[PDB]
């Protein structure tokens, strides 16, 4: 549960706070386990919060 | 008298059918899905009866009034009756129009026994279908306050297309009430009303 | 190539994870059954965790009530618990548009359609696919056993899944159809042979599913608990059966075979099982069940299909009037350069169709594209009332008295009597003007 934390941060584009949103896209696509490009695209709609292009993994996972 | 309607005339009458479907945002009323089924098989229902009917979708209150207005000052020397139905939102005696609300004492205002001569002596059927009252001589109405998933307009079609020129027009009406009156029960005791201000008995001979 | 690569799956099962609980927040807040009953929840702009964890919350409560109706079960029906425990499930999603190119298949839910351009209200669920659950386990190349759900053939193409994939590790299944929780009875069941054979249960399959003192309360069961819900809400039904030779075999016949174990729960209930948001995967399999009409494919916007279900002019008509009323534009634009039609042929009224040409054209959520394109070539009058409905008015009528702005700028652009209309429209038709 407490761990969810450290996930987004093993691979954050900067240090702490802000990750880049392309990153994510392409992470999916390839990276990881194998996902469907199609869903990609919805999971990034509902995940940016701030709605143009960047990552709050630490805000996000507080607010839910 | 025969105790029966004289129906020993040309055309057998108008039929008026109003289908407000859509409702304007000032109302604050929501879109009646499926009200063109009904009213697809109302028509071609009265239109096996007998009737000439005209359809009319989504009707304004001013529309709706000048409609029947301009229709009880037509001449129905060669028509044996006349029958209105109507297909929108209700309440209490009003019945929704696309931009507002009128009552159903307006709508049947100039059909009284003075201010419709051609139609004196004639019978007036009124055929309401309000989701969610005027006595006068040889008056109709069949008022359904029971929204469907509509259960009313399907159980009389259902029995005009199957006895409709071979019963009494009470007989058609009563069988319509214990067919809505089985679906409170299937679920897939709320009644329709008849007030009915008949003199004679109601045949559908051509 | 340290512990990131296997980390790297926390990012996108937490995503699934934050989707989810949007379709789920949005059927709990805005579901109106879901308040009678209390198991509603809070309103904010992006649903949390909270959402999922009412999911589980529901699912405990729904199994334990099951669970203390029965109890004490039989030997026998210990047996057709784990028979159903262990038997994996083929999910059947139905429809007649064209949802996959032959790599991937990707299903929208009803909800999803909308951000891109009754029920809806009692549930709140329409962020979901809808999936006919078969109980088979022959295999997802296997054919499929039942194509209605509920009466209701969705489609000619059944897009089959596996309870595999790892988006169904989310989902959440009802006995029945969520809204219509009534399996019909035996005559409207779809494989009627196998029912036949079985009098006294015929009678007892007509029933309303539900759980709570309200009859609408339909059971939820989340994917934990699908497996122990299904089975035990079974027993429950098997039990106060009277019918003698129904009740042996599920014990014997049904336990051993996969289509007889479906036929059984597919007699019993309707399973319905949903998906949040998107259902998009590689690994699926598409049977066509039956052939397609030519209506099928027009309201679904299936246009590859809708070129060979043509093959004469008269088809194309009857499929250019359907695009018409339902109000899709692309469908009328393939039918436009591979049949070359004339004025008359769209002159009369085709069987079914309870509307003149004007008025179709003018009706409400009618197409401007459908109808810019059709007085561009000319094939109908510009001015001509109609005469059958809505009689003594003009096409700019209706575009005025729905308040239609666009409608109303393209009919004056070609050159509609501002003067024809009634006196119920009369000078409105300047304010939607600019």
């Amino acid at each position: 549960e407490e761990e969810i934390r450290e996930a987004f941060r093993v691979f954050d584009k900067d240090g702490n706070g802000y990750i880049s949103a392309a990153e994510l896209r392409h992470v999916m696509t390839n990276l990881g386990e194998k996902l469907t490009d199609e869903e990609v695209d919805e999971m990034i709609r509902e995940a940016d919060i701030d709605g143009d292009g960047q990552v709050n993994y630490e805000e996000f996972v507080q607010m839910m | 008298p025969t105790y029966q309607y004289n129906m020993n005339f040309e055309k057998l009458g108008k039929c008026i059918i109003i289908n407000n479907k859509n409702f304007d945002k000032v109302t604050g009323m929501g879109v009646r899905n499926g009200t063109d089924k009904d009213a697809e098989a109302l028509f071609k229902c009265f239109r096996s009866l007998g009737f000439d009917v005209i359809v009319y979708n989504d009707c304004s209150c001013a529309k709706m009034q000048d409609l029947l207005k301009k229709a009880s000052e037509e001449d129905h020397t060669n028509a044996a009756c006349f029958a209105c139905i109507l297909l929108s939102h209700g309440e209490e005696n009003v019945i929704y129009g696309k931009d507002g609300v009128t009552p159903i004492k307006d709508l049947t205002a100039h059909f009284r026994g003075d201010r419709c001569k051609t139609l004196l002596e004639k019978p007036k059927l009124f055929f309401i279908q309000a989701a969610r009252i005027p006595v006068e001589a040889d008056f109709l109405f069949a008022y359904s306050t029971v929204p469907g998933y509509s259960w009313f307009v399907q159980a009389l079609c259902s029995i005009l297309e199957e006895h409709g020129k071979d019963l009494e027009i009470m007989q058609i009406l009563t069988r319509v009430n214990d067919r809505v009156a089985r679906h409170f029960e299937s679920q897939s005791k709320q009644i329709p009303c008849v007030v009915s201000m008949l003199t004679k008995e109601l045949y559908f001979s051509q | 190539l340290g512990s990131g690569r296997p980390a790297a799956g926390k990012i996108g099962a937490f995503l699934r994870k934050a989707v989810a609980a949007q379709s789920y927040g949005l059927m709990f807040a805005n579901g109106k059954l879901f308040e009678a009953t209390g198991d509603a929840l809070e309103k904010r702009g992006q649903y949390g965790f909270s959402a999922l964890q009412r999911l589980d919350g529901l699912s405990r409560r729904n199994l334990a009530a099951v669970e203390a109706r029965l109890g004490a079960l039989d030997s026998a029906e210990r047996g057709l618990k784990e028979r159903i425990m262990t038997g994996a499930w083929h999910f059947r999603h139905q429809s007649n548009a064209a949802l996959d190119d032959g790599k991937t298949a990707a299903i929208a839910s009803n909800h999803l359609l909308a951000r891109e351009s009754g029920d809806k209200a009692l549930l709140s669920n329409h962020d979901f696919v809808f999936f006919g659950v078969e109980f088979s386990g022959r295999g997802k190349q296997d054919k499929p056993l039942n194509h209605k759900h509920s009466t209701m053939d969705f489609g000619a193409n059944a897009y089959v899944v596996p309870d595999t994939l790892p988006a169904c590790r989310h989902g959440y299944l009802t006995l029945t159809d969520h809204f219509f929780n009534r399996v019909p009875g035996g005559r409207e069941a779809e494989h009627q042979d196998f029912v036949g054979s079985f009098p006294q249960m015929g009678a007892e399959t007509g029933r309303w599913i539900h759980e709570g003192k309200y009859r609408q309360n339909a059971p939820i069961f989340n994917y934990r608990d699908m497996k122990a819900a299904v089975a035990l809400h079974l027993i429950e039904f098997l039990r106060d059966s009277k019918d003698a030779a129904f009740k042996a075999y599920v014990f014997d016949q049904a336990m051993q075979s996969g289509q007889a174990l479906d036929r059984v729960l597919n007699s019993v209930f309707q399973a319905e099982f949903h998906i949040p948001r998107l259902m998009a995967t590689t690994d699926y399999a598409k049977h066509p069940l039956r052939p397609m009409l030519l209506k099928e494919a027009v309201d679904s916007v299936n246009l590859p299909a809708l070129s060979g279900l043509v093959s004469s002019k008269g088809d194309a008509v009857t499929a250019m009037w359907h695009a018409i009323d339902k109000g899709k534009d692309a469908v009328a634009a393939h039918l436009l350069g591979n049949w070359r039609f004339e004025a008359g042929d769209f002159a009369s009224a085709p069987p079914g169709f309870y509307h003149e040409l004007n008025y179709a054209l003018s009706e409400h959520g009618a197409s401007v594209y459908i109808l810019d394109q059709f007085l561009s070539r000319g094939w109908a009058a510009v001015n001509a009332p109609f005469e059958h409905v809505n009689s003594g008015e003009t096409m700019l009528d209706n575009a005025v008295k729905y308040g239609n702005r666009e409608m109303a700028a393209a009919l004056i652009k070609h050159g509609a009597d501002r003067n024809l209309l009634s006196e119920w429209n009369g000078g409105k038709l300047d304010a939607l003007l600019a």
